[PDB]
């Protein structure tokens, strides 16, 4: 099927009509996306079928037809984009200056950015074009205001 | 069955719409990969 480098709509029929349940991004044909979004589970691509190749809960991250090959990273100081694919919506790139998501294992960049669950797996940017990472698992603080980690994962 | 449709390129984009603020936050990561706000 499409195996043509982007990002793409994760959608399913298991609900009432088609349902945009996340968001991934298609490089060196090598589709990869947030856990939570697919479970784990195969996709389909027109007629084609993606299975999963590396997967891990705790990162929150999947990968299909071969390993993750996303390697970027935020580089501390300069402002990224969103590139926002909501349901039924046009993608959409919003510019944003990172905070920050201190852990006892070290500090990652975060976007106080806010769009609808289907959302997720949308990839941020930097200057360059690079994805360094993908959108989606985060927390809630004292305004209710969302805030999402920059996930990335690692090139072997 | 759970199906994938493109949504776009991966590109940067001159003057997009700029907003959000920039928190500075202290989380805790679980075994689930749910994050938690530490305080
Ligand atoms: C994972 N994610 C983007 C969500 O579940 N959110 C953020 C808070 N507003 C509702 C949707
Ligand atoms: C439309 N949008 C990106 C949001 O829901 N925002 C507003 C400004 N930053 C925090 C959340």
């Amino acid at each position: 099927g499409e195996t043509t480098d982007g990002v793409y709509r994760v959608m399913t029929r298991r609900l009432l009509g088609s349902t945009q349940v996340g968001v991934g991004v298609m490089q060196e044909g090598v589709f990869h996306t947030m856990w939570h979004v697919t479970k784990g589970a195969a996709l389909r691509s027109g007629e084609g079928r993606l299975d999963p190749y590396w997967g891990d809960v705790k990162q929150d991250l999947v990968s299909y037809c071969g390993p993750w090959k996303l390697d970027a990273a935020w580089d501390g100081l300069s402002e990224v984009q969103l590139l926002a694919v909501p349901p039924g919506e046009r993608a959409k790139n919003i510019q944003t200056l990172p905070g920050i998501f201190k852990t006892k294992d070290g500090d990652i960049g975060a976007v106080a950015l806010d769009y609808p669950a289907g959302t997720s797996g949308s990839p941020i940017l930097d200057k360059c074009g690079r994805v360094i990472g993908l959108y989606g698992n985060g927390v809630v603080i004292k305004n209710g205001s969302y805030v999402s980690a920059i996930t990335q994962g690692k090139r072997e | 069955d759970m199906y994938i449709e493109r949504a776009g390129d991966i590109t940067w984009e001159k003057d997009a719409e700029v907003t959000g603020n920039s928190p500075r936050l202290d989380v805790a990561l679980d075994e689930s990969g749910d994050f938690s706000l530490v305080e």
